[PDB]
């Protein structure tokens, strides 16, 4: 799984986000941050 | 001929061996995924939509841009907040764009 | 040094003027073109970082620009303007530009015309997103734009807008540049006469021109033609065994398959990236064609333009916007000076001993009587003091003629 | 001239590119602006440069009544200006560059 | 508040302005630049394709955009107005 | 090598030639707002 | 300009309306050749 981790000033990971969980986490892990502003974002590509 | 070529060096068309039937070979269907959000802060609800994709592969609306999955498509039309495309902007609704309040002028 | 030309009449020209405003939203992707469906293809890509994701940022970026040009060319208006439902602009014929209910597309005759007048891709990875703004939601832009003109002049792009009769909306546009309103109104028969023929006349020279819808079709034939070499340049083998991936993936061992797959993805990605540059720079003249296209929306069709030239050859009198296919087409509605007559001229007249400059237009003499009478058109009128003004006395001006201002005040 | 390097020559040649500044300076002097409209409507130069005050904000009179001393500050500004370009170097530094 | 400060004399000043419009039209042919004279070199380009062909569209794009440029600039007049025989401008000099 | 090299010289070609149509723009609209016409907009035509 | 009573002379961009008077109105021509004209009368300020 590709997993986006969010260190902190100490170095421990307070929040990960799964990158392959929904498309709001897989979003998140596209624009490399945690809170995503509104707007359209190409994450993917879907194909048969 | 045993295959058929497109301009630009594709392979359109195959004829089958043992039937002799000629195939046309379409690409599979291939299309982005962008995601329709208000902003995390604002809320967690997302859409989804499939760019140039028919609503045949896996609330639904099917446009121009191509499928459109998690929200509701509404016949009325507001200002656009989020662009989508092909003149449609998005609970999370998908409207058709309105480019401007209606006034006629009183002409004499 | 003391004969002046004035025109004794008047045309009343339409121009085309045809400005591409956006291109096609074309996109790529990293695999499906450079790589296609193979994971070791993408595994080495990878080896050479966000090199694509950079193309693919940049083509998200031109596509988003294409529509932010379209958007700003023509969503000029805040609120959509309705045509009166009965025509009575005093002679003056809209039917040409304004849209009709017979069209389903809403589309005015001229409108229709241009896009019946060019002529019209996605299986190799491309993809071409639609335009935000459809082309029934453009051409309602266009017919709002066109409704606000002939029903409030440059009213409604300054603010709300304001009533006007479209003669005297004329009348006025005539005042801007520098010729009475009395003129229009003597000659309203004439002017409307002049300008439905030029209206009738512009379908006319674009139907009956090759080539002149060719600024926009040139746009499109070279995104066209990028998208086909793009294409093209799978087929290149970049120096590798054979350009199709596949069987050189299938035939080669790793050590050396990998070096031919590196070679191949060396020569596509340095394809994708011509390819991506030149687009941009195509991008780049689109853009500077479209804040042209802006800027001569709100000059000269929300307004009226004193910059000559900047809106058709002649005096811009007003304009009208049709749309096109990823363009915009202006007419142009200009006053151009007609037959014109040579007449005697002096900077000053002396009467009394005073200098009598003309307030507005200037002295003309015919060859026995002289007259005060606007530059752009020749409208002759007793001299006066009401038009004219006294300033020093006659041994300072160079040129100086001896004739008598009748003041009202005397008789 | 090198290997695989050629210089195509402009299609409109520097005599014809100066013949067209001259016929522009031509329309200026003779026809003002009206030139740029349409037909060239003769007009004297001082009542050109008159209506071109009045454009300015100034009337025309002020030309009239100051017309030798306006030709004579023109004159010494022209002629000035060929010596401020010959005199000073990288003038035409934008084309040089 | 009550106070304005008015010219009561004016100077005519002459700016010079330099706008480049052109530059050389250019022209590279890729098969003599990067394989010179010789056959196996173009062999080997021909496996890496357009690229050189849209090269010299490129120049030739540039080369067509910069005698447009000059045509633009310069070429605003239908007809080529002629100076007037004699030089009477009301006591302007135009002989520089 | 060389390829690359003609490529870039392309590259920079084009950059400088849309900087020179800017600027063939540029003259163009002085050429007819100032030669061909009297321009009201400030220090387009110059100062004063 | 016509309230619906009187007719006055204002400027376009305000509404200031004034008596039609021969300072502020020109005469051009006669009342045969203008389209759509009405009949009123210009106060002569010299007349009282
Ligand atoms: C205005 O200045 C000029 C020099 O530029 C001078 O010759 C002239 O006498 C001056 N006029 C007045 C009224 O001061
Ligand atoms: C303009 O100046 C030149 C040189 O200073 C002189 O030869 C010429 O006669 C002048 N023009 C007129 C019309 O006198």
């Amino acid at each position: 799984r590709t997993f986006l981790l969010k260190y902190n000033e100490n170095g421990t990971i307070t929040d990960a986000v799964d990158c392959a969980l929904d498309p709001l986490s897989e979003t998140k892990c596209t624009l490399k941050s945690f809170t995503v502003e509104k707007g359209i974002y190409q994450t993917s590509n879907f194909r048969v | 001929q045993q295959f058929g070529r497109d301009i630009a060096d594709t392979t359109d068309a195959v004829r089958d061996p043992q039937t002799l039937e000629i195939l046309d070979i379409t690409p599979c269907s291939f299309g982005g995924v962008s995601v329709i959000t208000p902003g995390t802060n604002t809320s967690n609800q997302v859409a989804v939509l499939y760019q140039d994709v028919n609503c045949t592969e896996v609330n639904v609306f099917q446009t121009r841009a191509g499928c459109l999955i998690g929200a509701e498509h509404v016949n009325n039309s507001y200002e656009c907040d989020i662009p989508i495309g092909a003149g449609i902007c998005a609970s999370i609704i998908a409207y058709t764009m309105s480019l401007g309040a209606e006034n006629s002028v009183a002409y004499s | 040094n003391n004969s002046i030309a004035i025109p004794t009449n008047f045309t009343i020209s339409v121009t085309t003027e045809i400005l591409p405003v956006s291109m096609t939203k074309t996109s790529v992707d990293c695999t499906m073109y450079i790589c296609g469906d193979s994971t070791e293809c993408s595994n080495l890509l990878l080896q050479y970082g966000s090199f694509c994701t950079q193309l693919n940022r940049a083509l998200t970026g031109i596509a988003v620009e294409q529509d932010k040009n379209t958007q700003e060319v023509f969503a000029q208006v805040k609120q959509i303007y309705k045509t009166p439902p009965i025509k009575d602009f005093g002679g003056f014929n809209f039917s040409q530009i304004l849209p009709d209910p017979s069209k389903p597309s809403k589309r005015s005759p001229i409108e229709d015309l241009l896009f019946n007048k060019v002529t019209l891709q996605k299986f190799n990875g491309l993809t071409v997103l639609p335009p935000l703004l459809t082309d029934e939601m453009i051409a309602q832009y266009t017919s709002a734009l066109l409704a606000g003109t002939i029903t409030s002049g440059w009213t409604f792009g300054a603010g709300p807008a304001l009533q006007i009769p479209f003669p005297m909306q004329m009348a006025y546009r005539f005042n801007g540049i520098g010729v009475t309103q009395n003129v229009l109104y003597e000659n309203q028969k004439l002017i409307a006469n002049q300008f439905n023929s030029a209206i009738g006349k512009i379908q006319d020279s674009l139907s009956s021109t090759p080539s002149a819808l060719g600024k926009l079709q040139d746009v499109v034939n070279q995104n066209a033609q990028a998208l086909n070499t793009l294409v093209k340049q799978l087929s290149s083998n970049f120096g590798a065994i054979s350009s199709v991936l596949n069987d050189i993936l299938s035939r080669l061992d790793p050590p050396e398959a990998e070096v031919q797959i590196d070679r191949l993805i060396t020569g596509r990605l340095q394809s994708l990236q011509t390819y991506v540059t030149q687009q941009l720079i195509r991008a780049a003249e689109i853009r500077a064609s479209a804040n042209l296209a802006a800027t001569k929306m709100s000059e000269c069709v929300l307004g009226q333009s004193k910059r000559v030239d900047f809106c058709g050859k002649g005096y811009h009198l007003m304009s009208f916007p049709q749309s096109a296919p990823h363009g915009v087409v202006f007419l142009h509605v200009t006053y151009v000076p007609a037959q014109e007559k040579n007449f005697t001229t002096a900077p000053a007249i002396c009467h009394d001993g005073k200098a009598h400059f003309p307030r507005e237009g200037v002295f003309v003499s015919n060859g026995t009587h002289w007259f005060v009478t606007q530059r752009n058109f020749y409208e002759p009128q007793i001299i006066t003091t009401d038009n004219t003004f006294v300033s020093g006395n006659c041994d300072v001006v160079i040129g100086i003629v001896n004739n008598t201002v009748y003041d009202p005040l005397q008789p």
